[PDB]
């Protein structure tokens, strides 16, 4: 690494730091010998010194060659730690997977301090110790002669095409918070640490001021310069840097598959399901609540198209969230995906009047690599919404889960099975299977959801078999887009196994809605418990985060 | 935001003596201290950098130690130079620096009982509306003395100032002023004054008085 | 040689503001973090505020966050610190201190001399002299103590002498206390055998420069 | 794939483009047999569909299922080319190295037609044959029953976010131009295709608008919708759609160890220099030259911090050029660049008052990956420049290069030999050798410039025995910024074998200056023929484009 | 039923601008291409320009390009025409016209009745109507030629008729020719036996009605 | 930019009879091509919307065909109705159409020479500073002749309009107007005026003329 001069014309001397190898300039200045002093060791390939232990004086250690020239050794010991093996406490560039490395950051995007409306990292101050649990610790671990830094500086400094992207504060008394202040953040890149010399650990806490978009790749690298500053009329020199890189931890979504853990919320059906899935039901719009993690803590964040202490708010954006859900974890060709894939709806091709999700929410979306986005075609429906034909479900058996899609055609085969037995009559039957109108508005939306279930068992690695075709007949408004005939059977609420499933009041034989019929023998066999809930159409669900890291993945 | 606490609040010693001053910081700086002196009318002087090791132009008269979270600056041969206010400064990683309280290094001394004198509110003061009633501690020391006010055996509180004069270049004593501060109103009200004094120096409590009106 | 020069300093009103200036002489300012450090009268020192130019940084304590704002000028050697809503409590001696960090230590080599801001509701006004007139109730042993008071001025300070300097043996001026009226108060006092009591002149001079006010004033039984 | 309805209820019809297997929906509606007509192919794994060759009528071929339904096929053939194998002519995703695919588009920033001063690609018309060879060609190749096109329709778009980057026009007469109008552009992302009935293909010319940058990853995807229209009072469905993938070519700069092409310019040594070299010398400010490749066509480019027919201008952009500069190919711990590496220079950690190269050059140069930057220290000099103390030139043997630096450990050590042997009054050594302040302000330059020989032999695999040290002194200003002591050396004018090289006026033995004979003792070994230049300090120097081809590399 | 319905037209100056519209009844113009294409008087047709408002798009031919300029209300179900910096060569019918390429087919169905721009300089002015009495010289067989000219009159049209409509047989009006002075002049005449002359009435009634001028004008030897 | 030319510029057939159009394109065009016929004072109406096939509501009557670049148009059993212009519409990839020059189709019958008449100018107009010599070609066929002005030998050039009737309803032929236009200085300059006819019909050039002043 760093050459270090050597020469007869006058003794010369140098500082090493424990665990980089330097080389000495000795052909240079003038076949000859190396008498290196107890403690150092000198290898020849081209000569490569290095040292074994940090010294207690200027000087501790010489080098003599003969062909004579002399060149004197301080040893010292600089490291920045910061948890780059991903466990916690562990005391090059970032990498995927469960044999990579590389630190991690939270966004410090919750409200720790009860006494402010702010978000915590809006502000340059740490007010509480609740809020260095949200907060990435990083030990500068350093030992030096006591008189080192006499001639020494340590400056520790982030890009400044980042600066606005982290915040640094001083550990004043470790652990515990003291009213810390800033060594680093978006008023200045840089600043000097006073050093002492001797054996000393001194702690940093790291926060992220932002989550990854199309501007910001995820990575912030934070490096601490060593300086020659022996001359006080000469421009300091640099002769050693160190830094260690984190990433910026991405906001992940939870799918119908993840058990539940609470329910904001008609309310007697919903507390009866939250009852028997084991759930806290308690008293805002729809809103995707997700998480982000890292090894030393997992943080609930909101995403919105407020805050609590370990409740995060992000933001970053006409299509509302029933445009937005997420696939249970599939393979796909081999790859395989944790996490699921990000599901939202839009344009089979654009036009001069046509709809799709704004770009900032796609960029959002697509700059956190953890979770691939899937394009679906929606823009048919008269609100545009995903949610509105495709749903999942949990399931014993072979995949884990079931895709539910709405189905004109068992619909119609229900209907045609009760005329068939003599119950047309029922409230009619006759009157839907003679409507020619009706059958070719249902034929357009046939095609546009089969169309659908290509692009989902495509891009989601699905099997005909794993895919039910649940009964829902569609109609035209006045302006071609699609809406519900009857209410709709899919768009229901999981919690577990019980689903909260809109009820309809289509045909009714021996007591029972032939519809609910049909739903319960296609649910029901998978251990699937359904309630048929009268005027079911402001409720949000919080799951369970992944058991699996995202930082195991490899995008 | 670590705090310290400096002492003692008050040293005496001759010409020639070894005296010592402390501070306790309570959580560890790793050795990031320094020490200074000051004059009256005077900026600061720094003695010590950091823990231990002197300023260049400092006298070796001073040295500095540290066991654990407790500092100390040790003064050998104490020289006239010397006598005066010092204090501990604590210091981190970043520019941001906590002082301790001070200590005041004084001259050491034979008690000397305090001269006490009362004064009645003159004429000319009377006839503007209000009154002070002045007691005078003369020529004592030590510094710390007791002085209350008792206006027909009624004791009085906030209504009493007092200062105190630097030592003595002459003979290392001190002056005290003790200034009740009346309304002429108030000062109507009451007949006998008395100002009590306490001392080191007295075998025996000594009171002045006097009744107003009766010069 | 290095030095420090502080400047802006007065008097201001409660509510108000104020700049202070330090212009630098021996070294350049961008190499060196500068401090600012307040002694309130009778108090010891409490830390203020730190800028360090080479790297922009601005640090302040407590007692002036939100208030206080510090800046530098590194094209004209000067540091400033500018303070907003001042109180009665930030009355103080502000110094102006380098810190040469660049040596490897914390403590503070070079220090200026000093500019006073006061903060007070107080006019400019004249002092009231008053005689402590020598009698029986001040005497003891061969001795008698007189004085006199100087009460109710603004702003300090007063110099007191008497028989314009004639005497000062036995004399004694107290340093002045502040009142809760927002004036100044001041005892000035001298012990004389008491056989002079009535022959040696015992005339107090007190001159207070900023209401231009010179008071004689005799003091006799 | 696409789902195909087959039920007893009615006889259904489907269209199959060849090259797609789709599905048939047979067990929704009645153990079964397939009776398949001649050229239709079913499979069982789970029933897949295949056909042979295209129809040339409506219901050409019929499966029939027993178990009974009938379903009638349409066979049609729709495809686009774009030259995915790379070689040009060829008629998923796009992937780097020599196994990968996907198509290339050039940047079309050249000035063909010569009666405007406009760039080609800011107007929307091609108004010369000689602008097509600049676009990139694809075939779309159909061929349907006669009649076919009355009930569907063909729709060629873009993603409306990449609008704004491509513009694609209508090839009237193929390869010849006739005025072309546009199919696609920043007006609109789509439009229809009145493609008729038989055996047909079309060509389209595809032109990229811009190059990329941090919001622009350099793919841009262009799509085929097949709409079906058989009900004209109902919206029109989707039934198969195709699609090509293009990257924009990015700018390639070239380094000094590429063949010489042409000389922009003292003049007579110049010309004694493009003579010797065999280059082109002719008569603006100092600009980069490099280039963009495609497989059709290789265009200079000139990248300013001006346009000719194939004389390429980009700018997207206060250090100038140079501080900009190319190393020759290396390899760095097994990783091979086969185009080099980028060298810029700025400061060591950022401060208040310290200079860096302007964020929005630092994102262009990255966003092109083929040649990965490398960040070096020079705001220690007066200017900033890397070209101060950094330069390349050609060598025979094992490297192919050598890395030449400023050294003011070579001058001190010529200036002190020529003093040993009694020198010391040529023009003076002696005063030189005795100045005390001029030796200090040189040990913090060569401070400065080790610790760049340590980012250059780390970053770009080099070894001590490939980089030559250069007598050179230095002296600091009144602003403490390093300035060259005596004229720069290390700063020559590079063509092949040939370097055009500042002249010295240091101290002079035997009729030669002692510079002079040490340069020449360090580069005439190599082959290399040095001539000195008197008064050396509007140059810019063409270089030959790399003979390996971008596309092959994996960043 | 389809129907396109054409408004706009009119006289304007060289130079000068216009825009025309066509409503749509019995369709909804989102969902179809809209054409103007413009026929000058005795000459062929000539596309001008298209949009399909679906899309987007608009197209333009080499001879209005940078002048012309095509859109479209799918609220109103109408489609505009704005023209810019007109021309003389500009005078023509402007018929507007569907393209349902949603059927796979590039013929245009249903047009409109078309509406008349005429670019010209000229005035409104009344014509000018000078006999051409019948002689030896206008005499073939049994017959003779005789007419009334019509000249420099603007705008068009202009109605004759001999004997107010008595007179129809062996009548020829022609068409106008336009002169170079931007004024129109046509010729009107009459074959008649010779028998007659000086007998039957031939009197030619010249009607231009912008200018509200009617002639009676008696053609004789 | 594909160009085409469209012939025969005028056809002419009875009743009953088969006629032809044809157009060449300079480069193929995949079949997109149309048909429309237009008859005086309506718009154009569309045929035939694609190489070959018929635009539904046309009759039978009416067939379109391909071969390379050349289009032809084949009207079978011509009816009355049918005698109009026709146009060759050329279209592509994207709504841009380009259309031919047309051509005319007209009634056949017997070459009819034509009656020549002049006229001088009336004296109403030479009053104005203006004079108009009129010359007649009154009902002949075919519709192309001929017509020269020779003013005491000399021949004119460029101030002699023309205008065409539309082809008789009744008897199918032409009549042609050919007017002179001289301001009134130009007229007096000359004395004999002439007007010259050559057609299919005539056996020999057929002249009037007259003598300014003479009447
Ligand atoms: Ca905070
Ligand atoms: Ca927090
Ligand atoms: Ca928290
Ligand atoms: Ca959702
Ligand atoms: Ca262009
Ligand atoms: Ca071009
Ligand atoms: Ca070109
Ligand atoms: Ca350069």
């Amino acid at each position: 690494g760093t050459l270090i001069r050597v020469t007869p014309e006058q003794p010369t001397h140098a500082v090493c730091v424990l665990g980089t190898l330097t080389q000495l300039d000795i052909c240079s200045s003038a076949s000859f010998s190396i008498n290196a002093s107890p403690g150092v060791v000198v290898d020849i390939a081209e000569v490569t010194l290095t040292m074994k232990a940090a010294s207690g004086s200027t000087g501790d250690q010489k080098v003599q060659i003969s062909y004579k020239a002399l060149l004197y050794l301080t040893g010292v010991e600089i490291s920045l730690c910061a948890d780059i093996t991903r466990t916690g406490k562990v005391k090059r560039t970032w990498t995927w997977g469960p044999c990579g490395q590389g630190a991690i950051l939270l966004v410090n995007c919750d409200r720790d301090n009860l006494e402010s409306s702010a978000m915590d990292c809006e502000d340059d101050e740490v007010l509480d110790s609740e809020d260095l649990q949200d907060m990435s610790l990083m030990t500068l671990s350093t030992k030096t002669p006591k008189d080192f830094f006499t001639n020494h500086t340590l400056v520790l400094h982030v890009a400044r095409s980042e600066m606005d992207k982290v915040r640094v504060f001083q550990a004043t008394r470790g652990k515990l918070s003291s009213k810390c202040s800033v060594v680093l953040g978006p008023k200045w890149p840089s600043h000097y640490l006073m050093v002492p010399g001797g054996k000393h650990n001194m702690d940093f806490y790291v926060e992220a001021l932002a989550f990854p978009d199309t501007d910001f790749p995820g990575l912030i690298t934070l490096t601490i310069s060593l300086l020659d500053t022996s001359n006080l009329e000469l421009p300091e020199a640099v002769v050693f840097q160190d830094s260690v890189v984190f990433r910026v931890a991405p906001w992940i979504m939870t799918p119908n598959t993840q058990p539940p853990q609470e329910v904001y919320a008609f309310l007697k059906s919903v507390t009866t399901l939250a009852m028997k899935a084991k759930c806290k039901l308690t008293i805002q719009d729809e809103m995707e609540i997700g998480y982000i993690q890292a090894p030393h803590k997992t943080l609930p964040v909101v995403f919105d198209s407020v805050m609590g202490p370990d409740f995060g708010y992000v933001t970053r954006g006409l299509d509302s969230f029933g445009n937005l859900e997420v696939s249970p974890p599939v393979t796909v060709r081999g790859k395989e995906y944790p996490l699921g894939r990000i599901l939202f709806g839009d344009s089979c091709y654009p036009s001069n009047d046509s709809r799709q999700m704004h770009q900032a929410l796609q960029d959002f979306l697509s700059a956190q690599q953890v979770q691939a986005p899937v394009k679906l075609y929606s823009d048919w429906l008269s609100v545009g919404h995903v949610d509105e034909f495709l749903s999942f479900v949990p399931a014993p058996d072979r995949k884990g889960f079931r895709l539910l899609l709405a189905s004109p055609r068992s619909c119609y085969k229900l209907f045609q099975e009760q005329q068939n037995e003599g119950h047309g009559e029922a409230l009619k039957i006759k009157n839907i299977l003679s409507n020619k109108t009706l059958r070719e508005h249902n034929s357009f939306v046939e095609r546009c959801i089969d169309w659908n279930r290509e692009l989902l068992k495509r891009e989601l690695g699905l099997a005909e078999s794993d895919i039910i075709d649940i009964p829902q007949l569609f109609k035209l408004k006045e302006f071609s887009k699609a809406e519900a005939f009857f209410p709709n059977m899919v768009n229901m609420l999981v919690l577990g196994k019980h689903l909260g499933i809109p009820k309809p009041f289509g045909p009714v034989i021996n007591g029972r809605c032939c519809l609910e019929e049909k739903v319960c023998s296609l649910l029901e066999p998978l251990g699937l418990q359904c309630t048929f809930i009268n005027d079911f159409f402001g409720t949000n669900v919080r799951r369970k985060p992944f058991s699996f890291k995202w930082w195991n993945m490899v995008p | 935001d670590i705090q310290m606490t400096q002492s003692p609040s008050s040293l005496s010693a001759s010409v020639g003596d070894r005296v010592t001053i402390t501070c306790r910081a309570s959580q560890s700086v790793s050795s990031a201290v320094a020490w200074y002196q000051q004059k009256p009318g005077k900026a600061p002087k720094l003695l010590i950098y950091s823990a231990s090791s002197l300023y260049s132009g400092v006298p070796s008269r001073f040295s500095g130690s540290r066991s654990g979270t407790d500092f100390t600056l040790t003064i050998s041969s104490l020289q006239p130079e010397d006598f005066a206010t010092y204090y501990c400064q604590q210091s981190s990683y970043l520019p941001l620096f906590t002082f301790g309280q001070g200590t005041k290094v004084e001259i050491k001394r034979t008690v000397a009982a305090p001269s006490v004198f009362i004064f009645p509110p003159s004429d000319s003061q009377l006839k503007s509306g209000t009154a002070s009633v002045v007691c005078l501690l003369n020529n004592f020391y030590p510094r710390e003395a007791k002085v209350q006010w008792k206006v027909d055996n009624a004791l009085q509180s906030g209504n009493s100032q007092e200062s105190v004069t630097e030592q003595d270049s002459k003979d290392s004593t001190y002056s005290l002023s003790s200034t009740l501060t009346l309304s002429k109103a108030d000062y109507e009200k009451h007949k006998v004054y008395a100002c009590e004094v306490t001392h080191q120096g007295l075998s025996s409590p000594v009171t002045k008085s006097f009744n107003r009106g009766e010069c | 040689e290095v030095q420090l020069v502080e400047s802006g300093g007065g008097l201001v009103q409660p509510g108000g503001s104020l700049r202070l200036s330090c212009a630098a002489s021996g070294f350049n300012v961008s190499y060196y973090s500068i401090h600012w450090v307040r002694q309130a009268p009778g108090k010891g020192l409490e830390w203020v505020a730190s800028i360090s130019p080479y790297y922009g940084s601005t640090y302040y304590a407590d007692s002036v966050k939100g208030r206080f704002t510090i800046s530098a000028d590194t094209s004209k050697n000067t540091a400033y610190l500018q303070m907003n809503s001042l109180r009665a409590e930030d009355t103080a001696v502000y110094y102006c201190a380098r810190h040469p960090y660049r040596k490897g230590y914390s403590g503070l080599d070079y220090w200026g001399q000093g500019t006073l801001v006061t903060v007070s509701s107080a006019s400019t006004k004249g002092p009231s002299v008053f005689p402590l007139a020598p009698s029986s109730k001040s005497t003891s042993g061969g001795t008698a103590a007189l004085g006199c008071l100087v009460k109710d001025y603004f702003p300090e300070p007063v110099t007191v002498s008497w028989n314009s300097g004639a005497l000062t043996s036995g004399v004694h001026t107290f340093p002045a206390v502040l009142q809760s009226s927002g004036l100044y108060s001041l005892s000035s006092v001298v012990t004389v055998p008491s056989s002079s009591l009535g022959t040696q002149t015992y005339i107090c001079n007190v001159n207070h420069k900023p209401s231009n006010t010179k008071v004689d004033k005799k003091v006799e039984p």
